[PDB]
C-alpha cells in the first residue's frame, strides 16, 4: 500500500489518533503492521466516546486499556451512571482528565469511586451532572488533592459547604468554573481566597448572589488570576472593579455582562493596574461611556476582543481612540459595538486603521449605513462585519 | 511583505509573508534570515517540497484567515483535499515538514475519514494494503479486537 | 359549512399527473418544518404510488437505508435521522417495509419489544416514551404488530377493554375517556376493533349512524359536526363504514364526484377541498378513497391499513 | 453561509433578552416584512407582543432546526442555557416538533429547567398555533410531573389557556381536549368546579354556536356531574334559544340530542318542538337538521 510506503510511523500514528476505538479494532485486522499500529500505547491514552446509549463500553475500555487511560472523555453518554464508572475506576487509576459533562444519571457515588481509585486526577468535568451534592466535593477533596481544574457548572445543588470541603482538600486547584450555581454567595468566595492562592482562572458566571465583599476577597487571596468570569453578577460595583486592579496584574479575561453598576471609575482604576486584559465583555453595562474606552486605548496595549454591547453611552469618539490605540493598530481582532444606538458610519472610518481586526458586530446600530459596511469591507477585507442588513 | 520560496525543483514563488508564516517552520527560516541589506534577493529554500505540492499548500495558506474527531473539516477543505492518494500524503508530509497545523490535523482527519465506516477488506481495498494473516489470526485478532 | 362543486371540476380520475405530482414532490426551510414526520411522509407519498402502479418509479434503496437508520437502540423508530423514536412513525417505517417486502432490514424483534413496552396497566398505549395516551396510539401498536405477525406479544384483552372504555353514547370514539367523537379517531378504534376481531362490541348502527351525518349536501366528508368537508376525513369515514358494513348509508357517487372534484388538473395530486393546494397527504387519501368507492384503475385498498390489499395478503398468506 | 450563522445566534439572542425586556408577553406573530432594510433586530417587541420579521425566519429555523438535530445525534454539544435558548426558538416557529419538547423534559427531570418556564413557553406558542397537538401533549406531560393551593391556580391557568387557544381556532379539538384532560387528572371531576365551568363556559358557547367542541366540553360537564336535573333542563332550554336565535346549525343539533338523550335516564314535548319548529322555519338547513333529529328522536 502507498500509505505504508509514502507515510512514516510517527505520522501513521498522528492519523489513528483521530480514529474512534470501533475503527481503531478494525485496523487491528488489516495487516501485521496495521495491527502493531492499532494497538500502540499512544492510541489508548484519550477516549472520547461517540456511542449509542444502551455503557459496558466503558467498562469493556477500562480492560483493554486500564493502566493507560490517562484522558476519558464521556461528555453527553448519559446512558453511564455510578455502576459503570465504578468499574472504570478501579480499573483506570492513572486517569488524569475524566469529563462528565452532561451524566445526569450520576451519584454521589461515583465521586467516592474517583476519590478512592483517581488519586491522579488533575481536570474533572462535572458540568450538569444534577444529582451531584455537597458530599461528592468531601469526597473528590479527600482523594483528589491534586486536582487542578474543576468544573461545577449548573451543579445548583451545590452550596458554600461543599465549596469549603473541595477547596480546603484541593489547595492547589488553578481552574474552578461553577456557572450556575445560583446558591453560592460570599462566604464560598471567601472559602475559595482562602485556599486557592494558584487560581488563574474562575467563572462566577450567574452566580447572581455574590457581592463586592466576595469578589474583592477574591482578588485579594488569588493575585495570579489570569480569567474571570461575573456575568450576571448585578451586585457587583467599582469596589470589585478596584480590588481587581490592586491585587490581578496578570488579568487577561474579565467577563462582565449585565453588570450594570460598573462605571469609567471603575474601569478607569482597573485600565491602569491591568496591562494584560485581552479579552472584555462589557455587555449591558450602561453608565460606561467613552471615558472607559479611552483608558483601554492607553492602558491595555494587548487587547483583543472588546463587547461593548448595549453600552448606549459610547460615541464615535471612544471609537477613534480604539483605533489609535497600540492595541487597535494590530492586536485588535473582535469589536462588538451592538445596540450602542450612538455608531455612525465615521466610527467604521476609524476602524480602518485597525488592520487586525477579523470580526465586527453592528446590529440594531440604527446609524450604520450599508454604505458604510461596504466601503468598510472594501478597506478591510479580512473583516467580517455583521449587522442585520 | 512579500517572500520568494523556492520549491525542490527550483521553482519560485512570490507569497506573501502574513499567509505564509501560517508556516512555523517558513517563519522560521526568515528569523533565521536577515535582517540582509546586502545579499542577492536569494529566495527561501524550501528542498523537501516540489513545486506541485507547494501550489497546493500555498492555495490552502492564502483561504485560510482564520479531540478524537473527524466530521469536523470545512466543506472547502474536504473539495481541496478530493485528491488522488499520492498527492494527498505528500500533503501531510508537506504539512508535517512546514508545521502548518492547519493542514496536517484536515489532511490527517481525511485519511482517517476513508479508513471510517468501512470493512478490513474493505480497508485494505482502499489502501491496497496485502492482508498477511492467515485464517488462523484474522480469525484470533477479530477475536480481541471484536469485542463490538 | 361547505363548499360547492363548480361545473368544471374534474370529474375523471387523472392517474398519470398524481403519479408525476408523488414521484417529483420535493426547499430548506419548509423540508425542517416537516421534518418531524418525514416517515409518514415517505409512507403516503409509496403508498399512493404503488395503489397506483408507480411504486418502481420510487428510490427503494434510499428509503431502505433511510429506515434502517431511523431506528433507534431501543427498538422504536423515529420520523427522521436523529429525531426521537415514536409508535407512529414507527408504523409508517413498518408499513413501507412491508410494502417492499423488506421488513427484516430493521431488528423486527426490538420493534416488538419496544411498542410492547409503551402499554400501560389499563390496557392503554403511550405514544413513546413520555406516556400521552391516545386510542390512535392502541391502533398503531396493533397495526405494527398485526403486520409483523407479533400481536401476542401484548395484552390484547385488556388493550380491547381500553379501547371500549373510549366509546362515547353517540357511537363514536375519541382520543381518551371523556373526548368528543372525531372520525378521525374513529377510524383508529374501528380499525383497532377489526385487527383484533372485537367489532362485535360496537353498535354499527349507532356509529355508521354518526358517520353517514358527516356527508354534507356537496357530497364530502367532514370529521365532526359542522366542520368543512375533507379528503382525508373522507377516507377516514368511508374507510370506517366499509368495515362496519355500513358503507350503503352515504351516496357514494356524490362522494366520487367530491373527492374527484379535489384533483388538480395541472399538477396532479389532491387538495383537501376544491380550489385548495394538494400535498401528498390528501393525494393518499383521495386516491386510497377513489379505490374504495370502486375505481378501477387502482389497486384495491385495504381501510384498516391504508394499503394495498395485494400487499396484506402476501402478509397473511405465510407461517401465519 | 457562515455569516448567517452568525445572524441567527444573534436573533436568537435578541428573543431571549426580549423576555428579559419584558417577562410578561403573552403573544407572538409573524409580521410579514420579506426584506431586511435597516439595521434593528427582526425582533421587534411593542408593549406585550413579540413579532417576528419574516425575512429572517427562512435561515433561524434550519439553523436552530439542525443545531437541536446535531447535538441529539451526538456530533455538536450545546451547554444548557443553548439547549434551552435553542429549543425555546425551535418551540416558536414550529411547536409540533416533538424532538425539541422532549429535549425539555429531560431538562425539566435533570431539574435545570423550571417547569412553570415550559407552561410559559406552550402558552406562546400557543397564541400563534392554538391547535398545536405536540404542545397539548407536552403541556399535559409538564402538569403531571407537578402533581406528582397550588392545584386551584394551576386548573384556573389551564382554564384561561384552553379559553384562549379555544377563541383562536375554530373548533379547536385539542383545546377542549386538554381542557377535559385536566378536569380529570388536576381536579379530578371535582364538582364544584364542573359547576363553576358549567357556568363559566355559557357565556363562551352563547358566542360559539357552530362550535362543537365547546358545546361537547359542557356535554362533559354534565355527564361527569351526573356520575356523582335543573342543569339537563337549563340545558335544553339554552339549546332552544340558540336553536331558534340561529338556525342552520348542525352543532346547537348535535348537542340537543346529546344533552336530551342524558334527560332521559317527555318525548312528547319533543315531538311538538320538532312540530313547531319545522311548521315556521325558512332556514333550509334548519329543516334538515330538524327532520334529522326527528329520525333519531323516534329510535327511542
Ligand atoms: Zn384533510
Amino acid at each position: 500500500g502507498l500509505i505504508n510506503k509514502k507515510l512514516p510511523k510517527e505520522l501513521l500514528l498522528r492519523i489513528f489518533s483521530f480514529l474512534d476505538i470501533v475503527t481503531l479494532c478494525r485496523c487491528a485486522q488489516i495487516s501485521k503492521a496495521w495491527n502493531i499500529l492499532a494497538l500502540d500505547g499512544s492510541n489508548w491514552q484519550r477516549i472520547d466516546l461517540f456511542n449509542f446509549q444502551t455503557g459496558r463500553v466503558v467498562e469493556n475500555i477500562s480492560k483493554r486499556c486500564g493502566g493507560f487511560l490517562r484522558k476519558l472523555s464521556l461528555r453527553g453518554c448519559i446512558g453511564v451512571g455510578d455502576s459503570s464508572l465504578k468499574t472504570f475506576a478501579q480499573n483506570c487509576r492513572n486517569i488524569e482528565h475524566l469529563n462528565l459533562n452532561g451524566c445526569t444519571k450520576i451519584t454521589d457515588s461515583t465521586c467516592y469511586s474517583l476519590s478512592r481509585f483517581c488519586s491522579k486526577l488533575k481536570h474533572l468535568d462535572l458540568t450538569s451532572c444534577v444529582s451531584i451534592t455537597n458530599s461528592s466535593l468531601k469526597g473528590i477533596s479527600e482523594g483528589c488533592r491534586n486536582l487542578e481544574y474543576l468544573n461545577l457548572s449548573w451543579c445548583d445543588q451545590i452550596t458554600k459547604d461543599g465549596i469549603e470541603a473541595l477547596v480546603r482538600g484541593c489547595r492547589g486547584l488553578k481552574a474552578l468554573l461553577l456557572r450556575g450555581c445560583t446558591q453560592l454567595e460570599d462566604e464560598a468566595l471567601k472559602h475559595i481566597q482562602n485556599y486557592c492562592h494558584e487560581l488563574v482562572s474562575l467563572n462566577l458566571q450567574s452566580c447572581s448572589r455574590i457581592t463586592d465583599e466576595g469578589v474583592v476577597q477574591i482578588c485579594r487571596g488569588c493575585h495570579r488570576l489570569q480569567a474571570l468570569c461575573l456575568s450576571g453578577c448585578s451586585n457587583l460595583t467599582d469596589a470589585s472593579l478596584t480590588a481587581l486592579g490592586l491585587n490581578c496584574p496578570r488579568l487577561q479575561i474579565l467577563e462582565a455582562a449585565r453588570c450594570s453598576h460598573l462605571t469609567d471609575a471603575g474601569f478607569t482604576l482597573l485600565a491602569r493596574n491591568c496591562h494584560e486584559l485581552e479579552k472584555m465583555d462589557l455587555e449591558e453595562c450602561i453608565l460606561i461611556t467613552d471615558s472607559t474606552l479611552i483608558q483601554l486605548s492607553i492602558h491595555c496595549p494587548k487587547l483583543q476582543a472588546l463587547s461593548l454591547s448595549h453600552c448606549e453611552l459610547i460615541t464615535d469618539d471612544g471609537i477613534l481612540h480604539l483605533s489609535n490605540s497600540t492595541c487597535g493598530h494590530e492586536r485588535l481582532r473582535v469589536l462588538e459595538l451592538d445596540n450602542c444606538l450612538l455608531i455612525t458610519d465615521v466610527a467604521l472610518e476609524h476602524l480602518e486603521n485597525c488592520r487586525g481586526l477579523e470580526r465586527l458586530e453592528l446590529y440594531d446600530c440604527q446609524q450604520v449605513t450599508r454604505a458604510g459596511i461596504k466601503r468598510m469591507r472594501a478597506q478591510l477585507p479580512h473583516v467580517k462585519v455583521h449587522a442585520y442588513f | 511583505p512579500s517572500i520568494k520560496l523556492q520549491s525542490s525543483d527550483g521553482e519560485i514563488f512570490e507569497v506573501d509573508v502574513e499567509i505564509a508564516k501560517q508556516s512555523v517552520t517558513i517563519k522560521t527560516m526568515l528569523e533565521d534570515l536577515g535582517m540582509d541589506d546586502e545579499g542577492d534577493d536569494d529566495p527561501v529554500p524550501l528542498p523537501n517540497v516540489n513545486a506541485a505540492i507547494l501550489k497546493k499548500v500555498i492555495q490552502w495558506c492564502t483561504h485560510h484567515k482564520d479531540e478524537k474527531r473527524t466530521d469536523d473539516i470545512p466543506v472547502w477543505d474536504q473539495e481541496f483535499l478530493k485528491v488522488d492518494q499520492g498527492t494527498l500524503f505528500e500533503l501531510i508530509l508537506a504539512a508535517n515538514y512546514l508545521d502548518i497545523k492547519g493542514l496536517l490535523d484536515v489532511t490527517c482527519k481525511t485519511v482517517a475519514n476513508m479508513i471510517k465506516g468501512k470493512t478490513p477488506e474493505e480497508i485494505r481495498k482502499t489502501f491496497n494494503i496485502k492482508n498477511d494473516f492467515t485464517e488462523e489470526e484474522e480469525a484470533q485478532v477479530r477475536k480481541e479486537n471484536q469485542w463490538c | 359549512k361547505d363548499v360547492i362543486i363548480k361545473s368544471d371540476a374534474p370529474d375523471t380520475l387523472l392517474l398519470e399527473k398524481h403519479a408525476d405530482y408523488i414521484a417529483s414532490y420535493g426547499d430548506d426551510y419548509e423540508y425542517c418544518m416537516s421534518e418531524y414526520l418525514r416517515m409518514s411522509g415517505i409512507y403516503w407519498g409509496l403508498t399512493v404510488m404503488d395503489l397506483m402502479g408507480q411504486l418502481h418509479r420510487m428510490n427503494r434503496e434510499e428509503i431502505l437505508a433511510f429506515i434502517k437508520s431511523c431506528q433507534h437502540e431501543c427498538g422504536g423508530i423515529s420520523a427522521s435521522i436523529g429525531h426521537d423514536p415514536h409508535l407512529l412513525y414507527t408504523l409508517s417505517a413498518v408499513q413501507i417495509l412491508t410494502l417492499y417486502d423488506s421488513i427484516n432490514v430493521i431488528d423486527v424483534n426490538k420493534v416488538v419489544e419496544y411498542v410492547k413496552g409503551l402499554q400501560k396497566e389499563d390496557g392503554s398505549f403511550a405514544g413513546d416514551i413520555w406516556g400521552e395516551i391516545d386510542t390512535r396510539f392502541s391502533f398503531c401498536a396493533v397495526a405494527t404488530l398485526a403486520l409483523l405477525g407479533k400481536l401476542d406479544a401484548i395484552n390484547v384483552e385488556k388493550a380491547i377493554e381500553f379501547v371500549l372504555s373510549c366509546m362515547n353514547f353517540d357511537g363514536g370514539f375519541g382520543c381518551r375517556p371523556g373526548s368528543e367523537s372525531h372520525a378521525g379517531q374513529i377510524y383508529c378504534c374501528t380499525g383497532f376493533l377489526a385487527i383484533t376481531s372485537q367489532l362485535h362490541q360496537v353498535n354499527s348502527d349507532l356509529l355508521g349512524w354518526w358517520l353517514c351525518e358527516r356527508q354534507l349536501p356537496s357530497g364530502g366528508l367532514n370529521g365532526r359536526p359542522e366542520k368543512l368537508p375533507d379528503v382525508c376525513y373522507s377516507w377516514w369515514v368511508l374507510a370506517s363504514l366499509k368495515i362496519i358494513g355500513r358503507l350503503h348509508w352515504i351516496d357514494r357517487e356524490k362522494l366520487r364526484n367530491f373527492i374527484l372534484a379535489c384533483q388538480d388538473e395541472e399538477t396532479g395530486g389532491f387538495a383537501d377541498r376544491p380550489g385548495d393546494m394538494v400535498d401528498p397527504f390528501h393525494t393518499l387519501f383521495g386516491i386510497a378513497g377513489l379505490s374504495l368507492l370502486g375505481e378501477e384503475q387502482i389497486k384495491p385498498v385495504n381501510p384498516v391499513f391504508c394499503m394495498p390489499e395485494e400487499v396484506l395478503q402476501r402478509v397473511n398468506v405465510q407461517p401465519e | 453561509s457562515e455569516e448567517v450563522a452568525v445572524l441567527v445566534q444573534r436573533v436568537v439572542k435578541d428573543i431571549t433578552n426580549a423576555f428579559r425586556r419584558n417577562p410578561h408577553i403573552d403573544e407572538i406573530g409573524l409580521i410579514p416584512c420579506p426584506e431586511a432594510r435597516y439595521n434593528r433586530s427582526p425582533i421587534v417587541l411593542v408593549e406585550n407582543k413579540l413579532g417576528v420579521e419574516s425575512w429572517c425566519v427562512k435561515f433561524l429555523l434550519p439553523y436552530v432546526h439542525n443545531k437541536l438535530l446535531l447535538y441529539r445525534t451526538r456530533k455538536q454539544w450545546l451547554n444548557r442555557d443553548e439547549l434551552i435558548d435553542v429549543t425555546c426558538t425551535l418551540l416558536l416557529l414550529n411547536p409540533d416538533f416533538t424532538t425539541a419538547w422532549n429535549v425539555r423534559k429531560e431538562l425539566i427531570l435533570s431539574g435545570t429547567l423550571n417547569p412553570i418556564k415550559d407552561l410559559h413557553l406552550g402558552k406562546l406558542a400557543l397564541t400563534k398555533f392554538p391547535k398545536s397537538p405536540e404542545t397539548w401533549i407536552h403541556r399535559r406531560w409538564v402538569l403531571q410531573q407537578l402533581i406528582q393551593e397550588r392545584a386551584q391556580r394551576l386548573i384556573q391557568e389551564e382554564m384561561e389557556v384552553c379559553g384562549e387557544a379555544a377563541g383562536r381556532y375554530p373548533s379547536n379539538y385539542n383545546a377542549w381536549s386538554h381542557r377535559i384532560w385536566v378536569l380529570q387528572h388536576l381536579a379530578k371531576l371535582d364538582v364544584k368546579i364542573l359547576l363553576d365551568e358549567l357556568s363559566s363556559t355559557k357565556h363562551w358557547a352563547s358566542m360559539h354556536v357552530s362550535d362543537h367542541s365547546g358545546f361537547h366540553y359542557r356535554q362533559f360537564l354534565l355527564k361527569s356531574l351526573i356520575s356523582q336535573p335543573h342543569l339537563l333542563e337549563e340545558e335544553v332550554e339554552f339549546s332552544t334559544d340558540l336553536i331558534d336565535s340561529y338556525p342552520g346549525h348542525e352543532t346547537l343539533w348535535c348537542h340537543r340530542r346529546h344533552i336530551f338523550y342524558l334527560q332521559h335516564h317527555g318525548l312528547e314535548m319533543e315531538h311538538r318542538f320538532i312540530d313547531q319548529v319545522l311548521s315556521t322555519c325558512r332556514n333550509v338547513e334548519q329543516a334538515r337538521f330538524a327532520s334529522a333529529y326527528r329520525k333519531w328522536l323516534v329510535t327511542l
